[PDB]
């Protein structure tokens, strides 16, 4: 029944002491932190405490959309030698660093995911031609479904995959997704392999990457400009923002202290010295 | 189906309330209530088998 | 207690095995959760589980290591460290799935004239960093799983420059807890410290922790045990002191599902 | 249609908003939770756990295991500091990377009491009395026991209870302090001194380490969420 | 109708 | 007008949305339903029906009637497999096109128990005992009766009850498996062996076929709707 | 004319409900409720005239 | 979706609007108020406080301390004015910068009664009777006591009660006057005269100052908020 | 959760009212009610220790 | 008014 | 439900 927005405990007034009670003396070997409050070691006055921990609840700490990727697409002249660019992104929070570091204060999590899409476009050639307003198709292709090979092939029909048709210059697109994990929680860390190497089998055959579970964990987003080719080329970018709503987290971890280096916990040589010089007896 | 909750009013100009109606069948579509609970840190700060009494010796 | 009972003096008995200690610093139960069998409401594989009880939930002692002034630290993974331990290991390799909790008892005595302090940490999903800056997530199954011998920490990151035949092993740097986070924060994981003037052992009772009720013990380690010298070994005025460190670990409430022929892993 | 009038803020995307939106996977069969151990409900729970301080960030000791070790010795009594530290939990380089410091760097403001616990890692045969001090801001930072004595302090007697705690009580002009170096919201001075001296018998190491830990008290809170400077992604 | 918290 | 503020998601078209919209044919006289036989309420009903497995997809037998026929003979007892199959109901080529496999290819995730039923199509005079096996994943896939015996199995005695069923019980680490080949969510091994041998009198065919069927149990479910790869429209 | 139904709540942060009002005269304009029923597969899995008892011989 | 129809005013930003909008810092821990002394609830409270009038804005006295001093002397009785002032509280240069005048310059309209209080700052030995007058508008502005006497007035006897107040009662055709010079909403004439003369004994200063104050009565109000001309920002 | 208040009606064509519903959890998001209080100016106009009686001498 | 399921 | 001022 204690809520996140409740005021923290009052300071109770306390006077001088001379006894066998020894709050200040402890033994951290036990693995415990000494639960002291100021009245345990100094004289205190009575204070009616009004402050609360409302903004540091797990929900409030994560209640922000973070950019997780930028997808590039275009729509060129029909006459181009290069193919019309459509984008394919493997869904993840590990291509950027800020949300990743926040989630990684914990080992496991459960949440509903809100994705918001910001879309911007521009001209590229020092032309004077125009382009009519673009519609974008953001298709979710879950593991197993046919990934698009061409901006206009049959997969963009989406009979079963969810798609967003976004109109340029309108409010940024937004959808929600439930907790979709195949485990009871999302694992931010998996100390294991997806394959057991057997003796009776070749090493190549039993091999797999360290810390990787399902190769295609969550599938991909495939994005295209739905408009046909235009004489003047336009390039667009789709920025994806992820917000974990309705979140639960388990098993706290020390935060990432040296630069991320890949999707795993690996680090790069030359980045391992975060701390700066400061003298022991200098304030 | 309207839910009526109170705001914790910070700066002032009774209880001020606000209203919420869920528009969708899927709870995943709902906004966050922010009506959250707190817990005691003990599973991390005092994970010892024998209960700690802070005025007593931690080792006896 | 007025009848003599102490925080420092404990006896633990599991199966046909008993541990005694006269210099404990209480004992820890990780996240306040004692080990338990899988409940029906959380169950997932439907076949009757195997529950070996005393045949596997007993204390197994691993190979003793040695602490010296140049020691940077040691690590083990569970269940990996116990994969060859009596009927626990057999039960593990005969079944697709398995879950287990553990009592971990780290042993290290010295004398009133020695000093030093070992941080003993139990880390859920203790993913360690690899030796490579040419390929990430490349540590081989064989190198990730040392079995009972465990592995060690290093004070220095040194990238594997053999691109033709890569070592494919971990390079766990000690102040970065072998995983890119600062060691001074490892205390948020369930831990005890063996500070020689105070205690000669650490005891951690670990629940089964995972994002699943049960999983492949052969593919996945649930817990990592990391032991690092927070304060270096020292004695009298000897330049090269040594004291042993022994690990004894007991599986608790372990159950297995998906029985078939035995797994014969490529371990070298 | 119902007559409506579009207000300012219409069509914007505020990243801190809290609205409903359509579900892309309707009627999805969600996997139930299980009772995983170690659930956290508030980031301040993590701040209440003791984590170890990198006190000695000298050029040769920083970014090595040595930075956590404060060396003491049995030398004759002095009134000179073992260590000096500013109470700037998010910005002083010795505190900013502790778990407390790290969480504080995701917030603009902090308030409440803190506590420092020191662990003596010498041999059992080693004895000593030390003085741990907190001077609230506004005077000359203590460089001698004589000044440090006049502020908040604990005289630590080394013995079977291996460790000792000094509580830094919330003493501030403002209701919240900033999580950066700021003179107006400065916190004051933490320091440690020899009260008597470390004494050892023969056949015993004459030098040893103490380790130090910081954690928040139950009256501690933070606010105004913000991005940290403790991680980046250049390119 | 209406819930109230 | 009522003051309103447009939120993100405004004006988008999500193909999975569920909104009201105006009727283009108001007051239309709808023809009533009649009680047509065979109504289906859930796709998993179809997955619970036995459909026949194309076990033998050899280069000459695939895409012909022969692919459904597993040939047995009265040869001397061997411990070698009649057939070997991976429990990957949406992706193993022998299972992926069964009605179960087909429905699974419109979903990303599957869970639950399955069952394999074999039909002996030899003459009445033919007798035999066979061993049907399911090995959960993680060890060497069974290539000899000796290994297959150690896993889940049914020893089938051929006789008047023409058919025999082995249930593959839901035994998995994850709460749902993927509908593609994936090592982390692998299902294990289905195999069939001779327990004794097929025996026939004289004047009787010495070779015969068995047919195999797969269907879902009542605890079986799927989720995360998706497009199949089992149909396309190039150009 | 408001209809109030419950959501099956998957991930959590009582019964959470949502509200629905039909705006049009034609039922064809309505959204889908997704409040659907299940049935037993028997008309396809057991279409035999004599009831099947699974522990018994299918042929007697 | 609910059928809606966008009305005029849609998407505009009226700077005087009063709508809700999303909070950029959700669940922020607000610091509570404390009971600071001097809370104000309405700007007219400030207008009811006496502030001093810069009566003498001569070229040499304006923008100096001297502008607040009205010099009197013991000269023989005259019927000529000590001072003359227009009742244009927001626009007459002598009233427009008093606290009352300043608040009135943030509003277009004012109404209600006012009061002028004069303070005699001569020596105790100095005596005198003065006449303070208010003539409502529409006739020749009083330049002689004879005319001023005929309007609203107070004959002030100097003595122990150092000060004297004349109330300018709300006498207007319109229900509110403009806060600019306007003939239609003109307020009339304030003036001060010698009723007898200032008399002093010997050894006493023969000249002295009076100071004057203006404030609003409890029936005073303003309306139609507007920007002031009393501050600007060229470039 | 609707709040119903009266308007002070200036120009006329009973009590006319208007309705207000708060849409957000944070009181900071609310519009201004303009339902404000007045106080007496005394702390600024009469801050003297002995109460002033205006018909009496201010100095006695 | 209101139906409830 | 409804407050009234
Ligand atoms: C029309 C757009 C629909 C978009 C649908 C996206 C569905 C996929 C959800 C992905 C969930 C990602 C959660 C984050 C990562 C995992 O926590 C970790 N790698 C562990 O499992
Ligand atoms: C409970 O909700 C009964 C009260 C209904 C109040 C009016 C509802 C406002 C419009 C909701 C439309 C439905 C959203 C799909
Ligand atoms: C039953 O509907 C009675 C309750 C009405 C609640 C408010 C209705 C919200 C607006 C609906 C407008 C009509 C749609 C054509
Ligand atoms: C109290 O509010 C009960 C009456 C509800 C009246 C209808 C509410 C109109 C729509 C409010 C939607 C919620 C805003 C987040």
């Amino acid at each position: 029944a204690a809520t996140s927005r409740d005021a923290l405990p009052n300071t109770e007034a306390s006077g001088p002491t001379h006894s066998k009670e020894i709050p200040a003396l402890t033994a951290v070997e036990t693995g415990a932190t000494n639960p002291l409050v100021p009245s345990d070691t100094v004289q205190t006055r009575h204070v009616v405490q009004h402050r609360s921990r409302s903004e540091s609840s797990i929900e409030s700490f994560f209640a922000r959309g973070a950019c997780v990727t930028i997808m590039t697409v275009d729509n060129p002249a029909s006459t181009t030698n290069k193919d019309k660019l459509f984008a394919v992104w493997k869904i993840t929070y590990k291509d950027t660093v800020q949300l990743r570091r926040k989630l990684e204060f914990f080992t496991y999590s459960r949440f509903d995911m809100e994705l918001t899409f910001v879309v911007t476009a521009n001209f590229t050639e020092t032309n004077n031609g125009h382009a009519l307003n673009q519609v974008y198709q953001i298709m979710y292709v879950p593991p197993g479904a046919p990934v698009p090979e061409k901006w206009d092939d049959y997969t963009w029909q989406t009979s079963s995959n969810p798609s967003i048709f976004y109109t340029y210059g309108t409010a940024p697109a937004r959808i929600s997704v439930p907790y979709v994990g195949i485990s009871n929680a999302y694992s931010h860390f998996y100390d294991g392999f997806s394959k057991v190497p057997l003796k009776d089998q070749s090493a190549a055959l039993g091999d797999s990457l360290y810390g990787a579970a399902s190769l295609n964990d969550f599938g991909i987003l495939a994005v295209r400009v739905v408009n046909d080719h235009n004489p003047t080329k336009v390039t667009s970018k789709i920025r994806v923002y992820l917000k974990p709503k309705h979140i639960r987290v388990w098993c706290p971890r020390p935060p990432r202290a040296v630069a991320y280096y890949g999707p795993g916990v690996d680090y790069k040589d030359g980045t391992l010295t975060p701390l700066s010089t400061k003298d022991l007896t200098t304030y | 189906g309207a839910q009526v909750s109170s705001q914790k009013v910070g700066a002032h100009e009774s209880t001020i309330n606000y209203t919420t109606i869920n528009y969708y069948r899927d709870s995943a579509s709902n906004a966050a209530s922010k009506q959250d609970f707190s817990q005691d840190p003990s599973k991390f700060t005092e994970p010892i088998k024998d209960v700690l009494i802070k005025t007593a010796p931690m080792l006896n | 207690e007025a009848c003599g009972y102490s925080d420092r003096v404990l006896q633990l008995t599991l199966g046909n095995s008993t541990i005694t200690t006269q210099e404990a610093a209480n004992s820890v139960v990780a996240y306040g959760r004692w080990p338990e069998y899988l409940r029906d409401s959380e169950a997932n594989p439907v076949d009757q589980p195997t529950e070996p009880d005393v045949a596997a939930c007993r204390f197994y002692t691993l190979d003793t290591v040695s602490w010296t002034k140049e020691s940077r630290g040691w690590w083990w993974k569970l269940p990996d460290a116990l994969r060859d331990m009596g009927l626990f290991g057999q039960n593990m390799y005969y079944h697709y799935l398995g879950r287990s909790g553990y009592t971990v008892h780290v042993q290290c005595n010295a004398s009133k004239f020695h000093q030093g302090a070992l941080g003993v940490f139990a880390v859920p999903e203790m993913c360690l960093a690899g030796d490579s800056n040419t390929t990430t997530m490349y540590t081989s199954y064989q190198n990730a799983n040392p079995g009972e011998k465990g592995g060690t920490f290093t004070g220095t990151f040194t990238p594997d420059n053999n691109q033709t035949s890569p070592a494919r092993r971990f390079c766990p740097v000690d102040y970065l807890l072998g995983n890119g986070t600062l060691l001074g924060n490892a205390f948020v994981f369930p831990h005890q410290i063996i500070n020689l003037r105070t205690n000669n052992c650490a005891t951690l009772v670990l629940p089964y922790v995972n994002s699943l009720s049960i999983d492949s013990m052969v593919k996945h380690n649930n817990w990592g045990i990391a032991i690092l010298p927070l304060a270096p070994l020292n004695f009298a005025s000897e330049s090269s002191p040594e004291i042993p460190i022994t690990l004894t670990i007991a599986p608790m409430c372990c159950e297995f599902n998906g029985l078939r022929n035995i797994t014969l892993p490529r371990l070298q | 249609g119902l007559p409506v009038m579009n207000t300012p803020g219409s069509n914007q995307y505020l990243t801190a908003d809290n609205f409903q939106s359509p579900c892309a996977l309707p009627e999805f069969d969600v996997t139930p939770p299980i009772d995983i151990p170690g659930e956290v409900k508030n980031m301040m729970e993590l701040a209440e756990i003791d984590t170890m301080i990198p006190f000695d960030l000298s050029a040769t000791k920083k970014n090595t295991m040595e930075m956590y070790r404060v060396r003491l010795s049995d030398k004759p009594h002095t009134d000179d500091p073992i260590l000096c530290l500013s109470l700037s939990p998010a910005s002083d380089p010795r505190l900013s990377h502790t778990m407390l410091g790290e969480i504080l760097n995701y917030y603009t403001h902090w308030a409440g009491s803190l506590k420092f616990t020191f662990l003596f890692c010498g041999s059992m045969m080693a004895t000593g009395k030390l003085l741990v001090s907190y001077a609230p801001p506004g005077a000359d930072p203590p460089k001698k026991r004589k000044e440090a004595m006049l502020g908040t302090h604990v005289i630590w007697d080394i013995g079977l209870q291996s460790s000792c705690t000094m509580v830094v009580p919330w003493i501030s002009n403002t209701t919240y302090r900033q999580t950066i170096d700021d003179s107006f919201t400065e916190g004051g001075y933490i320091s440690v001194f020899y009260q008597t001296r470390i004494v050892v018998p023969l056949s015993t190491p004459r030098e040893m380490d103490i380790l130090g830990f910081v954690s928040a008290c139950n009256d501690f809170s933070v606010r105004l969420l913000r991005d940290t400077t403790h991680i980046e992604q250049k390119a | 109708g209406s819930s109230s918290t």
